[PDB]
């Protein structure tokens, strides 16, 4: 009864000096969802005698 | 973990010169942009030699 989706974020850049391993930078993420719980109808009745 | 002793070649052992690099030249030389108006063409210009 639900449908979801995910979003990704940025990535940061930084300077490096020669001969070292720079630290990492995180990337955030999030989600969005939709629900379906209700239905609608329209109904009509016709009598046989009134139809003929 | 890290080397920390780099075999950098651009540094002089003696320390007299800052760098051993040669500073290549791209081959461009610039002057001003001034251009001749050529404005004397309109007028009559006679040459005076005797006087």
């Amino acid at each position: 009864n639900t449908v979801s989706n995910k979003y990704l974020g940025e990535t940061e850049i930084q300077v490096l000096a020669p001969g070292q391993s720079p630290a990492a930078t995180p990337t955030k993420a999030d989600k969005n969802q939709v629900v379906i719980d209700t239905t609608v109808i329209a109904r009509n009745t016709v009598a046989m005698l009134h139809d003929v | 973990s890290t080397p920390n002793v780099l075999t950098n070649v651009a540094v002089s052992h003696s320390g007299e010169v800052d760098s051993l690099l040669i500073e290549k030249f791209n081959g461009k030389v610039r002057e001003q942009y001034l251009k001749g108006e050529n404005l004397l063409s309109h007028f009559q210009v006679e040459t005076v030699t005797g006087t």
